């Protein structure tokens, strides 16, 4: 099946501390394998996942001073970027960053990826060609100008086409699953109604669809759901119900589409 | 801008009365990623409540999930409540066994 | 492998 690998970078400035603390996380194909954080006593690159530890002490040292320059290239950038907003001091700011690549099942490079925000907004982006940026805020020309003239996309190209890929690759290999949902229906009265709810519970990845349908058509108005849940466990919950009147309860079938099921589920309020 | 915290409060496993379980506090949506939760039994602080590390989704929006131990009885209300920039007031969600 | 930013903002 298709993977992935993400890094989802972020510093934070506040009202009065002086200097912004730095957080990243690595994922591979959406499940968290390493973490840094400025704040911890000793910071540093630490392994998220069992399959990690079996890197050594040089891999850790280098990605963990990979983590410092950024830690000073997005301070820098805060600083920057309060100018360019006309800012003053004396708020809190944040900017984030989202670099990856995604590959196919054939482990080949699908789609590379690099995008900012400052303030939790849409701030610039490399477009998919790896080559162009996109900027939407009057304030963000400023950034683009300087990464059109310093060439930075062919930098981030190359590191998205090859790096990301390979260590994708080795990370893969040396970590090389689904769950699928388990369902069920409740009853719940309403005098002279009855509210049926489909659960599903135990279920990884967490994309799911649940739907109830009337002896034929969807039921899309009058559902009531909410939204996928972490047990805490690594599996996903949740469910969808609809109010019925309360000799219909057999009139009602839960359907449940998953990606780790042979073919979508099928039940009923079972008494 | 601000984000507002959405908040879910729901058990690991189906609750049964006298049986052990954990109690979650699922937090998402919200910005900045500055944020205080705190999960009471009868208006009470549990205390040692775990607490996941900041994480944001596709959306910039950041989420955390909080959990505790807990025994569900018959009579025994649990929320959670959770101050943030995005609010005058904090939020309280209580715990339905039902959902 | 986590990237390296060159250009500040």
């Amino acid at each position: 099946g298709p993977h992935s690998m993400r890094y989802f970078e972020t510093a934070v400035s506040r009202p009065g501390l002086e200097e912004p603390r730095y957080i990243s996380v690595g994922y591979v194909d959406n499940k968290e394998f390493v973490r840094f954080d400025s704040d911890a006593e000793n910071p540093r690159y630490e392994p998220r996942a069992p399959w990690m530890e079996q890197e050594g002490p040089e891999y850790w040292e280098r990605e963990t001073q990979k983590a410092k320059g950024q830690e000073q290239w997005f301070r820098v950038s805060l600083r920057n970027l309060l100018g360019y907003y006309n800012q003053s001091a004396g708020g809190s700011h944040t900017l984030q960053q989202m670099s990856g690549c995604d590959l196919g099942s054939d482990w080949r490079l699908l789609r590379g990826y690099l995008q900012f925000a400052y303030e939790g907004r849409d701030y610039i982006a490399l477009n998919e060609d790896l080559k162009t940026w996109t900027a939407a805020d009057m304030a963000a020309q400023i950034t683009r100008r300087k990464w059109e003239q310093s060439g930075a996309a062919e930098h981030y190209k190359a590191y998205l086409e090859g790096e990301c890929v390979e260590w994708l690759h080795r990370y893969l290999k040396n970590g090389n699953r689904t769950d699928s949902p388990k369902a069920h229906v409740t009853h719940h009265p309403r005098k002279g109604e009855v509210t049926l709810r489909c659960w599903a519970l135990g279920f990884y990845p967490a994309d799911i669809t649940l739907t109830w349908q009337l002896n034929g058509e969807e039921l899309t108005q009058d559902m009531e759901l909410v939204e996928t849940r972490p047990a805490g466990d690594g599996t996903f919950q949740k469910w969808a119900s609809v109010v019925v009147p309360l000799g219909k309860e057999q009139n009602y079938t839960c359907r449940v589409y998953h990606e780790g099921l042979p073919e979508p589920l099928t039940l009923r309020w079972e008494p | 801008i601000q984000k507002t915290p959405q908040i879910q409060v729901y058990s690991r496993h189906p609750p049964e009365n006298g049986k052990p379980n954990i109690l979650n506090c699922y937090v998402t949506q919200f910005h900045p990623p500055h944020i205080e939760i705190q999960m009471l039994k009868n208006g009470k602080k549990i205390p040692k409540v775990e607490m996941s590390d900041m994480s944001f989704s596709k959306d910039w929006s950041f989420y955390i999930l909080a959990h505790t131990e807990f025994t569900p009885t018959e009579t025994d209300t649990y929320a959670c409540r959770v101050k943030h920039d995005s609010m005058a007031e904090p939020k309280t969600v209580y715990w339905d066994r039902d959902m | 492998m986590c990237p390296r930013m060159t250009a500040v903002m």
